[PDB]
RNA sequence: GUGGAGGCUCGUAGCGGUUCUGACGUGCAAAUCGAUCGUCGAAUUUGGGUAUAGGGGCGAAAGACUAAUCGAACCAUCUAGU
RNA sequence: GCAGUUGGACGUGGGUUAGUCGAUCCUAAGAGAUGGGGAAGCUCCGUUUCAAAGGCCUGAUUUUAUGCAGGCCACCAUCGAAAGGGAAUCCGGUUAAGAUUCCGGAACCUGGAUAUGGAUUCUUCACGGUAACGUAACUGAAUGUGGAGACGUCGGCGCGAGCCCUGGGAGGAGUUAUCUUUUCUUCUUAACAGCUUAUCACCCCGGAAUUGGUUUAUCCGGAGAUGGGGUCUUAUGGCUGGAAGAGGCCAGCACCUUUGCUGGCUCCGGUGCGCUUGUGACGGCCCGUGAAAAUCCACAGGAAGGAAUAGUUUUCAUGCCAGGUCGUACUGAUAACCGCAGCAGGUCUCCAAGGUGAACAGCCUCUAGUUGAUAGAAUAAUGUAGAUAAGGGAAGUCGGCAAAAUAGAUCCGUAACUUCGGGAUAAGGAUUGGCUCUAAGGGUCGGGUACGAUCAACUUAGAACUGGUACGGACAAGGGGAAUCUGACU
């Protein structure tokens, strides 16, 4: 047969991301000395829109403690953050929206975002519009913090890991219908080439496993094992259940 | 000669019109001329003192 | 005068896309095209630049907010939660 | 390319040691419907710019011509 | 093209100098078998493809 | 009703290929290319066009005098007058309050 | 009344290619001509540059397109293949 | 694909002139070395990486050339756009064929040398202004910051330029049985420089409800409105220089001839939902918020260097030198490109007159360009393309295929159904010419501390009269309705 569309995205020719109008990677500041012994102050200069991204970015300016210089940093803006706001980042910083405290030094129930899952990765969990991580508890010995992620998963991560206090801005974005193929087209014009989507069952069997037939039908089960190979995985991979979700997830 | 007769008002009836009234002269253009007239008059009068600012205001927003 | 009974700003879509979809869109379009009160200058001049960016014409301040409203209920709740926890560890 | 309105500056400028050529253009102009008069233009050629002096009085123009240097190459027209 | 490279101009000059018939004293030489110029090119009949 | 041609070899209506029709002493209409128009310099703080400064293309600022590119105030050709006022006031008042924060702590430490 | 929204609409340029199953059908043309038609401010049209190469690509999916070549291109060789 | 004295044919020659136009340079998507690592290997990855990855200012010495004396700095190749970015040029004239390239004249930029004048200093590195800010200038290294470069689309409004239209006058030509103070045409002014000129924006005074100012579009004001007075950007425009000496239109007098020579005029205005284009300030749209780098400037800082019988300054003025290499002719298409060809095909873009008219629609015309395609003689059938037909009116045909009918604008009037937005130009009806009038709709000036004069618009409505009842008179230009199946729509 022929190599199928999902196999063909890994080569990354026309499927790469369109990163022209992106302002940079939204990373936390490097964890150098001040953010693990005291705090460092920076200032929000502007909240800008990032192409390919619903959440706005904040350009925060800090000072270099070792050279006369004005290193700038690109944060994902949390809801309530404004221009001319002083951001405080570090161990001994105050529990206020926009600060970059560690997770050990916040109480339980605290709402944070852009959380390092490992100290020094400079930005992970809860980065998208409206998303946040909840702190649940602490293990001060075995210095660890349990957190609820937006998926519902519970995760144990280092107390030295950092997070921005508050909620990522842009919430409520998926509540509005697009109404238009064109609105979806402009959404995906700046992300990557993954739209429009042709149904495999509307194809020929050379092009897709679900292709073929004198009626449009999948034929075999659309539930594919995890131990299937590239070219077979087209459907519902490793589906524990299937169908309309009737009740609580029981997680 | 045709333009001189157009001036006198000829060759302008319903049978010599092929475009809409708005295509020939837009309602927005007529409105703009009219407001400009009224506002220019009101401002002339307020400056001359024939009218006070309190009457000018209600007449401005009425116009 | 009143030009539409109930579609309002969604009259630009005419008869297309469905009434249920147009109601949802109306509810949020009114919000995102509205003017909001500035917490800093006290004026009714806050408007949306893009999704999540709310700028005031006077005072030129820019706040990160919701996509179609300045403040989400969740963010107000977080503001109050964090205020309560901050006043809890010092007190 | 530059007009001058001071005659002492013009005389100093005629003696600048890069100035080799000058021109005297006579024009017929009108001040109004009553009297047409005779305008004179003294154009001195420097290296970077042409300097032009406009004299509307023929009496002053006549004295200014006499007051020119002899080493200067003058073209009447 | 009017805005052209020196290389293309050079090859064009060589072609202009080649676009000649035979000299006719070459036909009078002892043991001569050249009658005409077989490598003759015209801009209408065959393109150079350079 | 004379008609004009592009006077250079770019045939496309690009920003760099804007033409103005001009009548010449020979009586004919000719297209003359116009350079792109100059943007005014802006304050680093508020972003507003700061007055007094000449409006030129970047390389043309090297041909003009210092007076055409600055005003006679601190941060002259870089920041607005009111922004300079604001930062003067801010500096003075924040340093005074630093002194005050210092003596409050110097009081508390002598007390305890 | 103002205002001037819209993957709205009539309709040019343009993009496409419905019907005449018209002309032509050893043609003007290895796909054109004419009239009639769809659409015509956007999921529009389009130049140049760049990337993707043959069991591979690319595909709003027709097994379509990939230089008049596609249900696996073209060139040479194995090969005077059987 | 007839012809041919002609030719994009044949033969022989001539022809492409740049510091300012491009390339060259920058980066874009991306390509691609080095280091390293894979791979039997051809070679692959990767592009700042797990590298000991460099060169920049000032001098000190005066065997002397340039090391050591110092300090600084850390991007880490390179390629990638003749439409993106970008230092700098215009007029007139000239050739058989070249021109923003040649001639003449008038400018500008960069790079480098440099002297004089000017400015400044014995309060050493200037003064004025309440301020916005101003000026001919009026030190300023490392380092740092900021700006410009550098940016969507649509809508309307404002301003400008060119064009269109048009009055008077100075000239030329045309018509002139009759009429026509008439019809056509010339009356132009570059780059650059100087003075002046602006919406927005900002400053000072002052202190606003009886709320005011104000846009076509409704926003602004005790975070200081209206107002009075000022500062600024110089897009743009005006005046002057350039520059009338040029170019244009004319008259007169000269000649085998190179052929001219001599005189004049080249002026003063107006108008606008006009066309095109640029620009400004606004508004709308987005789960779309609409490049980057080279390059240039400013600021912060204050290293270092500096005057009085004499110094310092070269972002002020003037003056001197130089500006390389390549391209540059021509076609750009019913004959110069691709389609086997001088093929009705295809192939990116700029400029764009008058009339009709909503209209770069169709129709006619001016400028400019063509008048090319084998022709002549006849007018049978059958054709292709165009059309017309009495009475009937889809009986034709699988099927109203094809064609006809309708068609613009103004007024009237508009159903079912409906997601209340639509349906809808629903359906269905009336009118429309020419002429002579009427009415209404405007701008600028005027008034001690109600109006008059003047100037100019095409828009609408109406009445008489008129005609072989014709008048969207050519062109242009929807057929409609009642229902079903099916796909929501674009
Ligand atoms: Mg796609
Ligand atoms: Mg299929
Ligand atoms: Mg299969
Ligand atoms: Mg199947
Ligand atoms: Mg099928
Ligand atoms: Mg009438
Ligand atoms: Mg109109
Ligand atoms: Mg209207
Ligand atoms: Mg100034
Ligand atoms: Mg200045
Ligand atoms: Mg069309
Ligand atoms: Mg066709
Ligand atoms: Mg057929
Ligand atoms: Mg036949
Ligand atoms: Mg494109
Ligand atoms: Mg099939
Ligand atoms: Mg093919
Ligand atoms: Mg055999
Ligand atoms: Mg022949
Ligand atoms: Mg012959
Ligand atoms: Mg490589
Ligand atoms: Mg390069
Ligand atoms: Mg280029
Ligand atoms: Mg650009
Ligand atoms: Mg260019
Ligand atoms: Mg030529
Ligand atoms: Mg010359
Ligand atoms: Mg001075
Ligand atoms: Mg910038
Ligand atoms: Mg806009
Ligand atoms: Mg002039
Ligand atoms: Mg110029
Ligand atoms: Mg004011
Ligand atoms: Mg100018
Ligand atoms: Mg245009
Ligand atoms: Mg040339
Ligand atoms: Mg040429
Ligand atoms: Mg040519
Ligand atoms: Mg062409
Ligand atoms: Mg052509
Ligand atoms: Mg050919
Ligand atoms: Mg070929
Ligand atoms: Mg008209
Ligand atoms: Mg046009
Ligand atoms: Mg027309
Ligand atoms: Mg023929
Ligand atoms: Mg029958
Ligand atoms: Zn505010
Ligand atoms: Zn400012």
């Amino acid at each position: 047969g022929r190599v199928i569309r999902n196999q063909r995205k890994g080569a990354g020719s026309i499927f790469t991301s369109h990163t022209r109008l992106r302002q940079g990677a939204a990373k936390l500041r490097t964890l150098d000395y001040a953010e693990r012994h005291g705090y460092i102050r920076g200032i929000v200069k502007q909240i800008v829109h990032d192409s390919g991204r619903g959440a706005p970015l904040a350009k925060v300016v800090f000072r270099d403690p070792y050279k006369y210089r004005l290193r700038e940093e690109i944060f994902i803006a949390n809801e309530g953050v404004h221009t001319g706001q002083f951001i405080y980042a570090g161990k001994k910083a105050s529990l206020n929206v926009g600060n970059v405290l560690p997770l050990g030094s916040v109480p339980e129930g605290t709402i944070v975002s852009n959380v390092e899952e490992k100290p020094g990765d400079r930005g992970a969990l809860a980065r998208a519009s409206g998303n946040y991580v909840i702190i649940i508890g602490h293990n001060p010995d075995e210095n660890k913090t349990r957190v609820r992620l937006p998926s519902g998963a519970k995760k144990v991560i280092s107390s030295d890991a950092r997070g921005v206090i508050g909620v990522i801005a842009g919430g409520g974005r998926v509540d509005k219908p697009l109404l238009k193929a064109g609105r979806a087209f402009h959404k995906y014009r700046l992300k990557r080439n993954s739209w429009p989507k042709t149904r495999g069952v509307a194809m020929n069997p050379v092009d897709h496993p679900h292709g073929g037939g004198n009626h449009q039908h999948i034929g075999k089960a659309s539930t594919i094992s995890r131990g299937a190979v590239s070219g077979q995985k087209a459907g519902l991979i490793a589906a524990r259940r299937t169908g309309l979700l009737r009740g609580s997830q029981k997680t | 000669a045709h333009a001189q007769s157009k001036r006198e008002g000829r060759h302008s009836g319903y049978g010599k019109r092929k475009g809409t009234r708005e295509a020939r002269l837009p309602s927005q253009v007529v409105w703009i001329r009219r407001l400009r007239v009224l506002r220019r008059l009101l401002a002339k009068y307020r400056d001359a003192g024939k009218i006070d600012k309190h009457l000018y205001h209600v007449l401005y927003k009425e116009s | 005068a009143k030009r539409t009974k109930k579609v309002g700003i969604t009259g630009k879509y005419g008869v297309r896309y469905g009434s249920s979809l147009r109601r949802q869109v109306k509810k949020l379009e009114i919000q995102q095209h509205a003017r909001y009160d500035c917490s800093f200058c006290g004026k009714k001049t806050v408007k949306r630049g893009a999704a999540g960016i709310w700028t005031c014409s006077c005072c030129k301040k820019t706040v990160a907010g919701g996509a179609y409203t300045v403040s989400t209920a969740a963010a107000a709740t977080v503001r109050s939660t964090i205020r309560r926890l901050r006043e809890m560890v010092e007190a | 390319a530059r007009e001058i309105t001071d005659i002492k500056q013009f005389l100093e400028l005629t003696r600048r040691a890069d100035v080799k050529t000058a021109t005297v253009k006579i024009n017929k102009k009108l001040n109004k419907a009553g009297k047409p008069f005779r305008q004179t233009k003294f154009k001195v050629r420097g290296s970077s710019s042409l300097y032009t002096l406009v004299i509307n009085d023929a009496g002053k123009a006549k004295k200014l011509i006499q007051s020119l240097p002899p080493t200067l190459k003058v073209n009447r027209l | 093209a009017a805005q052209k490279s020196f290389r293309i101009k050079q090859k064009m000059a060589k072609a202009k100098k080649q676009n000649r018939p035979l000299p006719q004293w070459i036909r009078l030489r002892t043991n001569n078998t050249i009658r005409y110029n077989a490598k003759r090119r015209n801009w209408r009949r065959t393109k150079m493809n350079i | 009703a004379q008609r004009v041609t592009f006077r250079r070899r770019n045939p496309y209506n690009t920003r760099s290929n804007k033409i103005k029709v001009v009548k010449t002493p020979g009586g004919i209409l000719r297209a003359q290319h116009v350079k792109k128009l100059a943007t005014r310099p802006k304050c680093g703080d508020c972003g507003s066009a700061l007055q007094g400064i000449s409006t030129l293309r970047p390389r043309q600022y090297a041909t003009v005098s210092k007076t055409h590119k600055t005003v006679s105030r601190a941060y002259g050709g870089s920041r607005c007058a009111n922004c300079v006022k604001e930062r003067i006031i801010r500096a003075f008042l924040i340093e005074e309050q630093k002194i005050v924060k210092k003596v409050v702590k110097e009081q508390t430490e002598a007390a305890k």
